[PDB]
């Protein structure tokens, strides 16, 4: 199918009609998605098939055809963007300063923006293009709105 | 079954929409790969 580089939506005809699941990034012939949006199935990409080749469901991180090809990491100083691709709507840049989060293993950026279940996956970027990492797994605070880690992999 | 569709290229947009706030949270990590607030 395709392998060219980009973003591109997970979407699947088990449910009413076309549903977007959620999204993910084709790097190096490598495709790269959230653990919890394809919970390590097979994809089809045209008529080609990708299968899994790691996977974690504690880091909430898949790859696809090889290993996990991305690492670029959050400077902890400037603003990156969010290339959110919502289901039925457009890819589109946002633009902010990713907070933190504070573990007990260690500090990890974290982005403040909601956008629905199925964007999960979409890419954050510094300001040279690069993915530092994959949005769609945090927490809901007081007000109810939501917050992403910056979750990226390492490239083995 | 799962298909995937080209939705663009991974560029920086100069000007792009700017929103956002930046919070500092203390948050756990569980083996399901679930956070959680810490208070
Ligand atoms: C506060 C809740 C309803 N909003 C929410 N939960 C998400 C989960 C993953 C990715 C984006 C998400 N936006």
């Amino acid at each position: 199918g395709e392998t060219t580089d980009g973003v591109y939506r997970v979407m699947t005809r088990r449910l009413l009609g076309s549903t977007q699941v959620g999204v993910g990034v084709m790097q190096e012939g490598v495709f790269h998605t959230m653990w919890h949006v394809t919970k390590g199935a097979a994809l089809r990409s045209g008529e080609g098939r990708l299968d899994p080749y790691w996977g974690d469901v504690k880091q909430d991180l898949v790859s696809y055809c090889g290993p996990w090809k991305l690492d670029a990491a959050w400077d902890g100083l400037s603003e990156v963007q969010l290339l959110a691709v919502p289901p039925g709507e457009r890819a589109k840049n946002i633009q902010t300063l990713p907070g933190i989060f504070k573990t007990k293993d260690g500090d990890i950026g974290a982005v403040a923006l909601d956008y629905p279940a199925g964007t999960s996956g979409s890419p954050i970027l510094d300001k040279c293009g690069r993915v530092i990492g994959l949005y769609g797994n945090g927490v809901v605070i007081k007000n109810g709105s939501y917050v992403s880690a910056i979750t990226q992999g390492k490239r083995e | 079954d799962m298909y995937i569709e080209r939705a663009g290229d991974i560029t920086w947009e100069k000007d792009a929409e700017v929103t956002g706030n930046s919070p500092r949270l203390d948050v756990a990590l569980d083996e399901s790969g679930d956070f959680s607030l810490v208070e």
